[PDB]
RNA sequence: GCUAAACCUAGCCCCAAACCCACUCCACCUUACUACCAAACCUUAGCCAAACCAUUUACAUAAAGUAUAGGCGAUA
RNA sequence: CCUCCGCAUAAGCCUGCGUCAGAUCACUGACAAUUAACAGCCCAAUAUCUACAAUCAACCAACAAGUCAUUAUUACCCUCACUGUCAACCCAACAGGCAUGCUCAUAAGGAAAGGUUAAAAAAAGUAAAAGGAAACAUCACCUCUAGCAUCACCAGUAUUAGAGGCCAGCUG
């Protein structure tokens, strides 16, 4: 989004401008993941995947803010827990093809305990550690029968 | 043409009076023909007692003393209530002593309440 | 019968009428709960009584004979729904822990503000409740500037305020 | 000057809290009179 | 071509947050608030079913779930069926031979003066003037107030004469009387649901009418069959349905036995009232239907050709215009097109008035105009039939 | 704006349905049409343009019997109440189309052609060449969309193979498949071209206020 | 505007209060094949006729008690058109509009810009019989014109709004069920029944059990006033021409199963104050208390039938002009 | 009761009961002339009239017949030194009609 | 000598320091203050100055109004 | 003596000539009231039905083509709650306006005159000798454009749709 000059000379019009890319739907497929993903593109991204040799790599490789899709980094999230559990879903009934797959991608070898956070928004995580320390509350029945029985023990050892 | 006066049901047109009304209950429902039918078990029963040779008057006397407020802690109706259930089967399956998990086979429901007042 | 909305007939037009104490919290502490019920009705009734003596008080244009007992009845039926009060609460927080008895949630409406949100009872789920999902528990952005604005209120109201009193209690270490 | 001719719905549909709250100019409107300090934030 | 716009259909909901394409991953959605937000996915939400039972929010089964979903489609004909080719249509459905005029057997009846109440035209010209302009405080009544009180007077007129014959005192007319009778005619079933007013009930039956002469002679008539029209256009096509048969009544009935149907058109608008061809249609339906059941009563659910045939006779009006009917149900073998037919007798558009003045016009007085006594004659010939 | 189309039923229906006037505006409520709105009420009479549909459970052609010949107030043209088997529809009158009539929907091309009566319908390949034709399809199950005003015709040209070509009433002339249904005859209410509307009373009631050669087109 | 008297009232003690409205005094008391039909129109009613919707329980009176009653006037005026020939030329009305407008008292306007005025205070009866019986003829009085009897006329003491009793304005009809031109003007008998809300179940449940018979009485004086005094009207009588002869019919007031009969005598139509000075005349509605016409319905027959109720049919029935 | 949410009635479930109630009633001295049976009090806003007959007919012990209830619109005309409408609280009547004679 | 006149103290302003608020019960996005049924982001523009207006036109200290940019002008 | 006004409902207004008391051409405070039958407030699904105007409706007469309807199966048993109900009133003006039903001079509603004098000028009314004036839209027509379907045109299809043009008499 910006501005031109009309005839390249700032005597002219100044006149505004939207610059749109060229978009592709082509199809890709995740070995990781294993599908095959409708995807809207660019030319410099399939350049990009080429370079990385293979969507797994370009998704695996590209930073968070180089890369610029919620949807892509969803992608990353996948692949990273694929890769952080070692799944058996991959290729059931197919264990060499599952190591060779994992191993293809061992350079990216994230815990799973990071793996998860990955590509969250800001609000999404604030849901996600919502769910985590969300409890229903311990009935003070409990917490009393239990100081309770702690005071007859030390009763019981006087 | 007010807006500092609070918009009552006494306020609109016919459709609007008909709808609003004060803060009472529905007690059943409208079917067909506008034919309003209640519903028996939605109106409140006042469960009232029997007052007879019954000694407590509305006003204490004055010659009664003074003592100190002391709230019900649940510290204290677990005291009271459970403690020495716990200290007799303890010198000699939490549910025996008067403790629910749930209560949602529970005709007065603690948490959400189902009981009035 | 209907003269129980009446005292005794004797007391009509005496101008005062001896009546005893309020109940207490801790006097009433000590009673069962089928006597707190009883003597729910008994303080009811009572109430019914003094509260058709202020109005015809009114109606005749005289003074109330004593006044004082409706602040007393009042005190008690006050007094005593604080301790029914307190053993609900207690036992629920025994039995379940809540504190409390109605269900709800901090959510945060269209006006950006934090509101604790009481829960009501449907009989559908809340998702296909057709009314329910008209409500904004959510604030857009055009809202954070306003809610900055609210914020700058309220700092100078209280800047205000704390400033005047420090110039209040020079005044009173200059008078004293 | 009988500009003015009134009833409640066309009052209540205009400028009710449920029509402002409708749309996003709406609720800033509702907004500045919350902070105006307003008796009456609408009809 | 397809009816209805799609601004006016169910809008689509747009498409799923691409969450729900990745494997590995479950996605955070909304559902832990209890609200839409809408920087959070939004979720599915499993098909809920209320447990327990409300009449209120009922929603029935689907139409195979219903325990009498026949596959075989019943062509119903309800009160309310407003039928094509006139009387074609239930002369084929009905398997009838038409005779124009009544007999002479129920004409007879009031040959002689002796069978008259007295003053007539009075009497008659009284039940016109009150109905169609006495009744009500309104200046004039509308069709639906005259209608069934000028019927409902008529008969009074006619059950004024217990002085003379005792037998019609062993007669009643009941009202909201529902039969109903199945029957097979050629390929599909058939079915009607009478529901309409004043059945008038005997102890008696109806001594029949037509000779075996005259049912013998049934044979060699042709039921004029028609096309394009496939000839049960405009009756309801009903899939869900019971073939049953009821007289409208429990068994043991006192006056169990039908002998007038008098059904008639009391809608006030000329596009909702019925045509007289379709009124005319609608009785031969109607006694057909009653009288079939009547037959299925008293022996059974036989194809056969009835030894006692029975005979109902029914009355359609509009109100100022009079159709007669007497049906003589003579066979149960409805299927074949061929053997004994049913044979009726009709006296179509006997208007009894004209017109009638209810407000002086400036000439021409407030009152009837047009009055033909002869169809109060074959009116009063009906209801002295069997007595 | 709250513009909900009265265009609204899915079944089709012998009954007038209650339409609504739109007064010329969009579905924002602007004028885009200048000189709509304020007529005399009108409902709408469901028309059946597919004009050779077999029934349910039938199939090949059918005859069908007119019932009633009735003015209809949405467009120029009359209309006949039609019924066949266990359906009655509407469709759109030729001009010698009494009440009684039989007219067969026929769908079968015959190797010659056929003499077809005033009011039939019949596939293009199924007619003698140089005949008026009426309510002209576009495509095979389209439904006839042209010459279908009042008294209007067009004369089948000439065809080629599996492939008719039509004269519009503009002298246009149009590529049709074969198999496409087309009437024969020229549509009802003839003269409605020569009439004097005489005061701009009947201009109102209609619904108006004031106010302020190509080629040979084909389809294959 | 006009109070609007109902006949079938929810009101208590409604009464009294139409005796005083109406100036009138209630007297307590009167001044074979038959059994076979009406079993016949009651099983007929309740089990032999097959019913295609079901018949709720509010649904029941207007399904199951309207024709019962309809069926028992028409076979009866069948059967006894012999006995009483008069029946046999009697009109036959079926739910049929009977209207009386009348003028009782004087109210001076309590507030407003008319306060302090004079406005006699007047009243209307809209009332619909389920059947009534209409003779060209006039039945014999029960008792002479101008009958003294001791016991007096009741006296509210407060505005009769106080009866739930609610004023409209609308159209002052006098009618009697047909317009002044049919030669049918005057009235045999008539025939109501109570609607859902009056039935003695509920009234046994509210705790107003012994305004049961209650609402029978006040459905007789509302309603045969309306009736008799609407005759009087189409004869030219008004409340200035007062009747030179007393109007006289009666009417079987029903359950639908207990059954109460009475006769009504209007002797005055001069009810406003102008003209209630020199009257020492009034009004006198005779009646009985509810009897139960049957018991109880099983499956196929009546149980405990009542005999004298159907006679009390019959005896009303049967009366004659001369 | 009053400013008490009421748990939610489905179809075959318990009866709605209350035990210590929160709305109190005062009979007042009618205005205009009254019938005899007819007592006439004034119920708190939320009070219907099924409530007032259980009501009395549990407490008190009256035999009630037949409950009728208007609401009374106080004035909001009247104002402060500050030119501010000071409201008379509205509040509902009842007019209770004794049985038994 | 009438009308009047006078009056200090409510509070406020500018700093500093410090990161604020918000469920007695009930009701409150439906016609808010009503007990209870099948979807957000997308260049601010212009005034004005250039004595018109058409590109353009401001939104700790010190280097420094320096380098620079600019109808090489206003100016930045 | 007026009455072209009334009385009700609607919309609107929201206690605004009820009682007690007091201050002020000669409102404040307290208390009390409007009681439901009228009117609002409705409806279990899923399918499937709804060609024949109204007009005293009878024909007759038409065109601009019209304000009104179910059936099949399933589910279904409790019942009279809630709200409106007052007034001399509303929108204006510092003249006017107002929907509907009845009454069509009233059974209902009201008062043109503070007191006087009887100047001018001004307003209104009556009487007066003799004379008797001293452009746009649009039927219709023409032109141009447009061969077509699910948000107008249009649920229309070139006979269509859209845009254009056109003397005697009387009298202050
Ligand atoms: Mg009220
Ligand atoms: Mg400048
Ligand atoms: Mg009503
Ligand atoms: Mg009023
Ligand atoms: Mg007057
Ligand atoms: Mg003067
Ligand atoms: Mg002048
Ligand atoms: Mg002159």
């Amino acid at each position: 989004l910006g501005q031109i000059y009309a005839n390249n000379d700032k005597l002219s019009k100044r006149l505004k401008k939207v610059w749109k890319p060229q978009l592709f739907e082509r199809e890709f497929y995740s070995e990781i993941l294993d599908k095959k993903f409708t995807v809207t593109v660019t030319m410099r991204t399939l350049d990009l995947i080429d370079e990385a040799y293979g969507l797994d790599f370009y998704i695996l490789k590209t930073p968070k803010e180089d890369l610029c899709s919620k949807f892509g980094m969803d992608l990353k999230r996948g692949m990273l827990l694929r890769l952080a559990r070692q799944d058996p879903q991959l290729h059931p009934e197919d264990p060499e093809r599952r190591a060779a797959i994992y191993d293809k991608y061992k350079e990216f070898a994230i815990p799973e305990e990071e793996a998860e956070w990955v590509g969250l928004t800001l609000e999404e995580a604030i849901e996600k550690q919502r769910l985590l320390e969300e409890k229903d509350p311990v009935p003070l029945f409990k917490i009393y029968v239990a100081e309770l029985i702690q005071q007859l023990q030390q009763q019981a050892l006087s | 043409a007010d807006r500092m006066s609070k918009w009552t049901s006494k306020r609109g047109p016919r459709s609007f009076r008909g709808r609003k009304g004060r803060g009472a209950k529905g007690i059943g429902f409208l079917t067909s023909g506008w034919r309003f039918v209640q519903i028996k078990e939605m109106v409140p029963e006042f469960v009232v007692p029997d007052l007879t040779g019954f000694k407590l008057k509305p006003y204490v006397s004055y010659l009664a003393p003074e003592s100190e407020e002391t709230p019900l802690t649940a510290a204290q109706l677990f005291s009271e209530a459970v403690a020495p259930a716990i200290e007799k089967d303890f010198k000699d399956n939490l549910e025996k002593y008067g403790f629910e998990p749930t209560q949602e086979g529970k005709l007065f429901q603690l948490y959400p309440r189902n009981f009035l007042r | 019968g209907l003269e129980e909305f009446f005292d005794d007939p004797k007391n009509w037009g005496q101008e005062k009428v001896k009546s005893g104490a309020a109940w207490t919290c801790q006097q009433l502490r000590n009673k069962s709960n089928e006597d707190l019920h009883k003597l729910w009705y008994v303080l009811l009734k009572e109430r019914n009584m003094l509260l058709t003596l202020e109005q015809e008080a009114k109606r005749q244009r005289l003074p109330m004979p004593s006044p004082e007992r409706l602040d007393k009845v009042v005190d008690s039926m006050d007094a005593l729904d604080k301790v029914v009060q307190e053993r609900e609460d207690a036992l629920r927080l025994l039995q379940t822990g809540q504190e409390r008895a109605r269900p709800g949630a901090w959510r945060r409406d269209i006006f950006g503000r934090i509101i604790w949100h009481k829960f009501k009872q449907w009989v559908i789920p809340w998702h296909l409740n057709k009314r329910y999902n008209r409500k904004r528990f959510f604030a857009l952005p055009y809202v954070d500037h306003f809610l900055r604005l609210e914020r700058e209120k309220r700092a100078r109201i209280k800047a205000r305020k704390e400033n005047l009193e420090r110039k209040k209690a020079k005044i009173l270490l200059k008078k004293f | 000057g009988n500009e003015y001719q009134p009833s409640n719905i066309k009052r209540k549909n205009k400028h009710g809290w449920v029509r402002r709250l409708s749309t996003p100019a709406g609720v800033q409107v509702i907004l500045r009179r919350m902070l105006k300090g307003r008796k009456s934030l609408s009809h | 071509y397809e009816w209805g716009v799609r601004s006016t259909r169910k809008s689509e909901p747009p498409p799923l947050d691409r969450v729900y394409e990745i494997p590995g991953l479950e996605p955070i959605t909304f559902a832990g608030k209890m609200h839409f937000v809408p920087w959070l996915a939004r979720p599915i939400f499993p098909p809920w079913d209320r447990g327990y039972k409300d009449p209120r929010f009922y929603r029935s089964p689907p139409l195979h779930e219903h325990p009498l979903y026949k596959d075989q489609a019943c062509y119903i004909f309800h009160h309310r069926c407003r039928l094509l080719e006139g009387v074609k249509q239930a002369l084929w459905l009905t398997k009838t031979k038409l005779i124009e005029g009544l007999p002479e057997k129920v004409l007879s009846l009031v040959d002689d003066p002796r069978n008259h109440i007295e003053n007539q035209d009075e009497c008659v010209l009284n039940v016109i003037s009150h109905a169609r302009l006495w009744q009500t405080t309104e200046e004039i009544p509308k069709r639906e107030t005259y209608c069934p009180v000028i019927v409902d007077n008529l008969i009074q007129l006619c059950k004024s004469q217990i002085l003379k014959h005792p037998s019609l005192a062993r007669r009643i007319c009941v009202q909201n009387s529902t039969f109903s009778a199945t029957w097979n005619r050629e390929s599909l079933l058939l079915q009607v649901r009478g529901s309409g007013g004043a059945r008038l009930s005997t102890k008696d039956p109806l001594p029949t009418i037509a000779s075996r002469e005259e049912i013998e002679a049934t044979k060699n008539h042709v039921l004029e069959t028609f096309y394009p029209i496939s000839p049960i256009i405009d009756l309801h096509e009903c899939n869900i349905y019971d073939v049953k048969n009821d007289t409208g009544f429990q068994e043991g009935y006192p006056y169990p036995y039908p002998h007038t149907l008098y059904l008639l058109d009391k809608a006030n608008l000329r596009p909702h009232r019925l045509q007289p061809d379709q009124l005319r249609a609608k009785m031969i339906l109607f006694a057909f239907g009653s009288a079939l059941a009547q037959a299925r009563l008293l022996y059974g659910n036989d194809a056969k050709v009835l030894e006692q045939p029975v005979v109902v006779q029914s009355v359609g009006t509009d109100g100022r215009v009079f159709h007669f009917l007497v049906f003589q149900l003579n066979t149960t073998d409805l299927d074949c097109n061929e053997g004994v037919k049913n044979l009726a007798w009709v006296d179509s558009d006997q208007l009894l008035y004209q017109h009638f003045w209810c407000l002086p016009v400036i000439v021409e007085p407030v009152g009837p105009v047009g009055f033909k006594p002869e169809t109060f004659r074959k009116f009063l010939a009906l209801y002295l039939h069997g007595a | 704006a709250n513009f909900v189309s009265w265009k609204s039923r899915t079944k089709y229906t012998i009954t007038p349905v209650k339409m609504r006037k739109s007064g010329g505006r969009d579905h924002t409520g602007r004028i885009r049409v200048h000189g709509i709105g304020g007529g005399h009420k009108q409902r709408y009479r469901m028309i059946d343009f597919l004009r050779f549909r077999p029934e349910e459970t039938k199939s090949g052609p059918f005859e069908e019997k007119v019932i009633q010949v009735r003015y209809d107030p949405c467009r120029s043209a009359d209309i006949a109440l039609v019924a066949g088997g266990s359906r009655k529809r509407w469709i759109i009158a030729t001009e010698n189309m009494q009440a009684g009539d039989t007219i067969l929907n026929s769908n079968h091309i015959g190797r010659m052609a056929v003499a077809a009566r005033e009011g039939d319908a019949h596939p293009l390949g199924a007619l003698p060449v140089g005949t008026l034709i009426n309510n002209v399809e576009s495509e095979p199950g389209r439904g006839a969309q042209y010459i279908r005003a009042a008294g209007t015709c067009g004369v089948l040209l000439r065809k080629v193979n599996g492939t008719a070509i039509i004269q519009l009433p503009s002298k246009r002339q149009m590529q049709v498949l074969e198999t496409c249904v087309a009437t024969v005859g020229r549509v009802s209410n003839v003269d409605h071209n020569k009439r004097v509307i005489g005061k701009a009373g009947r201009n109102r009631w209609l619904g108006k206020r004031p106010n302020s050669l190509p080629p040979m087109k084909s389809y294959v | 505007m006009k109070y609007m008297v109902y006949p079938q009232t929810f009101a208590l003690n409604a009464d009294r209060w139409y005796q005083y409205f109406t100036k009138t005094v209630f007297l307590s008391g009167l001044p074979a094949a038959l059994r076979a039909v009406a079993c016949d129109c009651l099983l007929q009613e309740h089990f032999y006729l097959r019913r295609r919707r079901r018949v709720h329980r509010y649904e029941e009176s207007e399904v199951i008690s309207l024709p019962f009653l309809d069926q028992l006037v028409s076979t009866l005026v069948g059967l006894l058109s012999p006995h009483n020939p008069a029946l046999a030329a009697a009109a036959l009305d079926y739910r049929c509009p009977v209207h009386f407008y009348w003028v009782r008292g004087e109210e001076i306007i309590p507030r407003g810009h008319r306060r302090g005025r004079i406005d006699d205070l007047r009243y209307q009866i809209d009332d619909k019989p389920n059947n009534q019986i209409r003779i060209s003829k006039q039945l014999a009085e029960f008792v002479p014109l101008d009958y003294s009897v001791p016991i007096e006329i009741p006296t509210i003491k407060c505005k009769p709004d106080k009866l739930p009793l609610f004023k409209r304005q609308y159209e002052n009809h006098i009618f009697v069920g047909s317009k002044t031109a049919d030669p049918c003007c005057y009235g045999h008998t008539q025939f109501h029944l109570l609607p859902d809300k009056l039935r003695r179940e509920r009234l046994l449940r509210q705790n107003c059990a012994d305004q049961i018979e209650v609402v029978f009485r006040a459905n007789a004086i509302a309603s045969l006033f309306a009736w008799t005094g609407a005759q009087a009207m189409y004869q030219g009588f008004w409340s200035e021409a007062d009747v030179t002869r007393p109007f006289v019919s009666q009417a079987v007031i029903t359950d639908g199963k207990y059954f109460s009969f009475f006769c009504y005598q209007l002797n005055t139509l001069a009810l406003t104050t102008q003209a209630d000075q020199n009257n020492p005349r009034k009004n006198i509605c005779w009646g009985t208390q509810s009897k139960p016409l049957y018991e109880t319905i099983e499956d196929n027959d009546v149980k405990g039938f009542n005999d004298d109720v159907l006679l009390q049919i019959v005896h009303f029935l049967l009366n004659r002009p001369k | 009761a009053r400013n008490v949410v009421y748990p939610l009635y489905r179809l075959g479930g318990p009866q709605l009961r209350v035990f210590r109630t929160n709305f109190f009633i005062q009979l007042v001295r009618p205005g205009v002339a009254q019938p005899e049976d007819t007592v006439q009090f004034r119920i708190p806003m939320e009070m219907t009239r099924v409530d007032l007959r259980n009501y009395l007919e549990g407490i008190y012990n009256v035999p009630v017949a037949a409950v009728r209830t208007r609401v009374q619109h106080g004035s909001n005309k009247r104002r402060d030194h500050r030119n501010v409408r000071i409201k008379k609280p509205d509040y509902k009547v009842a007019y209770v009609q004794l049985a038994h004679g």
